[PDB]
This record gives structure tokens, sequence and C-alpha cells, in this order.
């Protein structure tokens, strides 16, 4: 099993798959209503649970406390 | 034989006082090379303690066992004594595996002693071959506030003896108390020590801790995540600094396991 | 599949049994708002529910759940308000 994070604008999507490009179009239809990477148009170690692979940026972090530094 | 030996064994303050006052040397020692300090500390006897340091006594002295004043008063448990030696310079990293002064004071779970040993500048983690971490001694002989106080400083919760960590050693002991206790600071219950084996293998078959290494075989709710997460971005006996964060009161004492 | 919506205006979708992980979710259980929660935090806490459904028994090693010490108390508020 292969975990990604399907984002287009301010949208995320958090699914999990395998196989071809091909059913996977159709997952968002059955999602958010539509007909069927990195700049371009995914492994037990590309893709893990709590790192997916991404498919608008987020927040930024504040700055780090001071007594929390090394 | 020599008076003031034999004063300072057993804490009699005037005897000693007036050996001083006769001309008695404070610096004398035996063939062995103990120190009329030394076994003050040995039986915790405070006042002797301070009269001998105000006459010059040496508190780094080393017998031919390799005990030193420190080393003695951890085994006697007098703090006060543990600490008069610390703020007058005693080593607090010893040269011998065999008289190490926070494994001994980690073993007797005298945690005044060791809180103070860490203060002045003690190795927490320190790990002889034979023995351990100051934690896994502590452990090995169940000393429950040891366990607790080594954890809270920021010792590390995996380095034990050799290839066994804490959390093995407290399997052997079947002590569930403090087996809760490691796995709040983050103990792996995953590690496989010299024999292969991990710790849930070495509790016997009618222990909840069998269920307790299994059950908590998933993994750790995200806020005792982050908490591990926090904590190891501070130094040893710094995790009182988490009171200066902007975070709730609940927080802080859930970050210093209060 | 429920939508969580963050602080800054990002919309999560996540599979429903996976956010059921809250038990604050679960009190309120199909679309809920985070006024405090900031999309950067928020998309690690449903990646956090994705590693926890999946190895929530696997009878395998557990991985580490990565966490930046520049997130780490944020992400602590929202674990504290969310029950996870």
């Amino acid at each position: 099993d292969v975990f990604l994070m399907i984002r287009r604008h301010k949208t995320t999507i958090f699914t999990d798959a395998k196989s071809t490009v091909f059913e996977l179009k159709r997952i968002v239809e059955g999602i958010l209503k539509r007909p069927p990477k990195d700049d371009q148009l995914f492994t037990s170690q590309t893709a893990r649970p709590q790192a997916p692979a991404t498919v608008e940026p987020f927040s930024s972090p504040p700055e780090l406390p001071d007594v929390m530094k090394p | 034989w020599s008076p003031m030996h034999e004063a300072a064994i057993h804490g009699h303050q005037l005897s000693l006082r007036n050996l001083i006052s006769q001309g008695w040397a404070v610096n004398i020692i035996t063939a062995d090379h103990v120190s009329p300090l030394h076994e003050a500390c040995l039986g915790g006897h405070l006042s002797c303690v301070k009269i001998l340091l105000k006459h010059g006594a040496q508190v780094n002295g080393v017998t031919a066992d390799w005990h030193t004043p420190l080393f003695n008063a951890c085994v006697s448990g007098s703090w006060d004594c543990v600490n008069l030696l610390l703020q007058h310079g005693a080593s607090v990293q010893p040269e011998s595996d065999l008289a190490s002064p926070i494994h001994e004071a980690a073993r007797r779970g005298h945690v005044e002693c060791v809180n103070s040993l860490i203060a002045y500048g003690g190795n927490i983690d320190h790990k002889i071959s034979h023995l351990g971490t100051p934690l896994y001694l502590a452990c090995e002989n169940q000393q429950r506030a040891c366990v607790k106080k080594l954890l809270e400083s920021g010792a590390d919760v995996n380095q034990g003896k050799g290839q066994d960590s804490p959390l093995h050693a407290v399997a052997r002991t079947a002590s569930e108390e403090l087996a809760c206790l490691l796995m709040d600071f983050g103990a792996d219950t995953q590690a496989k020590n010299a024999e292969g084996k991990r710790p849930v293998e070495l509790v016997p078959p009618e222990s909840p801790l069998a269920q307790l290494f299994l059950e908590r075989e998933g993994p750790p709710s995200l806020m005792q995540l982050c908490r591990l997460r926090i904590r190891k971005c501070f130094g040893i006996q710094q995790h009182h600094k988490i009171t200066k964060l902007v975070l709730p009161e609940d927080l802080k004492q859930f970050l210093l396991h209060l | 599949y429920v939508k969580l919506i963050s602080s800054d205006g990002h919309e999560f979708i996540v599979k429903r049994e996976h956010a059921l992980t809250s038990g604050t979710i679960k009190a309120m259980l199909n679309e809920v708002n985070f006024r405090e929660i900031p999309s950067h935090v928020l998309s690690k806490v449903c990646m956090y529910f994705t590693y926890k459904v999946r190895y929530t028994n696997s009878s395998t090693e557990i991985p580490e759940f990565p966490i930046a010490p520049e997130i780490a108390l944020e992400l602590l508020m929202a674990a504290n308000f969310l029950d996870c």
C-alpha cells in the first residue's frame, strides 16, 4: 500500500493506493466530483503513512523558542 | 593505631577537635591510604567532615580499594556530606569503574545524592562495562525514586548495560510500576539484547506486563509523541526551562511529568 | 470521508474512520472547522491519523513519527484539544 497527499489549490486529499494512475483519477471523481507529480504530468519508502507523497503552500511555523535551541 | 581515624569512624566531633588542637594531623593516611576524612564520610558524620575540611583535609584522596571521600559519602547516604564535598571540589568523575559515586548512590536509591552529583556536572549516562548506566542499576535494584529522578533529569531511557536496555532489566524484575515509568519516558519496547530477546519475552507468563508491552505495541498518543520530542530539546536538568514557554500550565506539568 | 478545515483556510479531506482517531472529532460526529489549528499543524495531525490506523497492530516494527521542533508546541496543543 502507498500513501499519498493529493493537493490542488487550498485543498488536500489524504488517501492510499497502489497499481495505476488510471483508476486513481476516478478516486478523485468519487470525492470532489470531476471527470477522469512535482513538475510533471511511489514506494513503501517514498510515501509512508506518516510521510505521504504529494501529487496553496501550508502556513509557516513560528520561530523556535530560545530555551528550545541547542 | 590512630586516634584521628578512630574518632572519625564514630563521629566523635569533640574528640576530633581535641585531637586537632593537641597537634594531630588531619591528612594522616593508613597503609591502605585511608584518611580520617574517608571514614567520617563513610559514617555520614557531617560535623566531623566539616571539622576536617576546615583544617585542610584532602577531598580527592584515593584509597587502595579506589574509594574517594565522595564515594564513601554516597555509600552512607548523607546528602549533606555529598553536597559539602562537592562544594570543596570533590571530583565528580572517578578513575575507577569499581567506585563510581553516581552508580553507588543509584543502586542504593540515594536520590538526593544522585541529584547532586548530576547537578555538579556528572555524566548521567556514564556506561560502565559490567554494571551499566546509573539508570540500569537503579532499575535492577528497583529503586523507584532514583529511576524517576534520572529519567526526569534527561537520562537516556534506552542505555543500560551492554545490549540490555533498562526495559529488559525491569522485565526480569517484573516491576509493573517501573515498566510504566520507563515507557512514559520513551523506552523502546522493540529492542533486542545480546540473546536476541525483546523485553516482553522476559516477563512471566502470568503478568499484565505481557499485555502492557503488547496492548501498547501500537503507537503512543500524539501528545506522548510531542512530549518526547520537546523534552529531547533540553539538556540535562534544563527541562525546568519549560516554565518559560508560552503554554497552558496543564501542558507544562505534562511535559515536566508532574 | 470528512472535511477538516484549518485556521488559514486549507481543506483536508481524510477517511472518516481515520479522523475518528480524535475523540474530540468522534464527539462532534460532515465538515469540521478548526479556528485555532493552522494548516502546517492540521496536516501533520492528519498524517498522524493515517500512521495511527495503519500501524495500530501490524506485527511489524512501528517506525518513528517525524516531528520538527518548530511545530511541536502547536502540535501538542492540537493533540491536547483533539484527544489523540
